[PDB]
């Protein structure tokens, strides 16, 4: 019963604040691959694939099988829900999931307007 | 009766691009198309050096080497002397995409193809363009009919330097030049390998294993 707990699930943050958001692949013998965090404004099912880069800063802890994406200098426009996505290391134990991905609940930022 | 023999020569070329990058390779070999073996010999004319990974090029360079039992028609050997060509789009885990196509023709004891390879939005850091990959998975393609001609699609991934993966979704349409027999659904296995290289890959030397299977029993 594999999952991916990502927080914060809700936030709300003022312009110019960091937020870093955590994903961790929880109830698994599977251990996490490639991993991809994605972007959806309000209504949009198109996702803005998030560089490592810029404002954007991208980090993965093997051992713990999590992966963070922190952002600084929050806008009004970072407004919206942030997905992170893995795929799962080849093994014998988990080997019909060697093309499949997993992904987070999502997180719903709010960037409250400052100035 | 057959114009398909146990061993037939391969002559083609392909011209292409990746992320803007313009080359045309080369390339003759010889297999055994009832034993689903072949190797190729494939020299880079236009392009060198290669600024991307081989490798997404590999499968772009002939369903005719597949080893079919008889129960399953063989949808390939069929289509000669006339021939038959394909189209096939390629789509990687970090959003980087090929379309490819080949005609392919047969004169005497070789085939003929006219290959095109078009890939883009392959990130500048990423494995294709760092040159990361070290070879394809064994894999196993699942052949449908729709629309009157032959469905593959692929569930296909690159082991990179550091032993993790890069995976990728194949989807090809074969289309025959003549009405053939066609099959029921199946399976067809994989195995492709780089034999041997120079340092640029400006010489390449290329052999796949195919074998096609049932996936069920037939209809009783």
């Amino acid at each position: 019963t594999q999952r991916v707990e990502q927080t914060p699930t809700t936030t709300t943050k003022e312009a110019g604040e960091s937020l870093t958001i955590n994903c961790v692949l929880r109830d698994s013998s599977c251990a996490l691959d490639s991993t991809y965090w994605y972007f959806t404004k309000k209504g949009a099912t198109k996702k803005e694939s998030l560089s490592n880069g810029g404002r954007y800063a991208e980090t993965v802890n093997k051992a713990s099988k999590s992966f963070s994406l922190r952002i600084s200098d929050l806008r009004v426009e970072d407004s919206g829900t942030y997905h992170c996505k893995a795929y799962y290391s080849w093994d014998a134990n988990c080997w019909n999931l060697r093309y499949s991905y997993i992904e987070g609940g999502g997180t719903i930022l709010t960037v409250k307007p400052s100035r | 009766a057959s114009v398909i023999k146990p061993e037939m020569k391969i002559k083609l070329r392909m011209e292409g691009a990746v992320n803007g990058h313009k080359f045309v390779i080369e390339g003759e070999g010889i297999g055994k198309p009832y034993e689903g073996t072949q190797t190729l010999d494939l020299t880079v004319k236009e392009g060198a050096p290669l600024p991307f990974s081989y490798d997404i090029l590999t499968p772009a360079f002939n369903r005719a080497f597949t080893k079919y039992p008889k129960d399953i028609p063989d949808y390939f050997k069929q289509a000669f002397p006339e021939g038959y060509s394909w189209e096939r789009s390629m789509t990687y885990e970090d959003q980087g995409i090929c379309i490819a196509t080949s005609d392919i023709t047969m004169e005497g004891d070789c085939f003929f193809y006219k290959i095109r390879f078009d890939g883009t939005n392959f990130p500048p850091n990423g494995p294709v363009m760092q040159k990361k990959t070290l070879k394809w998975e064994p894999s196993t393609e699942k052949m449908y009919v729709r629309d009157g001609v032959l469905k593959g699609d692929v569930n296909m991934a690159l082991l990179l330097e550091g032993g993790g993966h890069y995976r990728c979704d194949f989807k090809t349409t074969y289309k025959a030049k003549k009405d053939v027999r066609l099959p029921d659904a199946h399976k067809v296995d994989h195995r492709i390998e780089i034999l041997s290289h120079d340092k640029d890959y400006n010489k390449v030397r290329l052999y796949e294993h195919a074998e096609a299977r049932y996936s069920m029993l037939p209809s009783q």
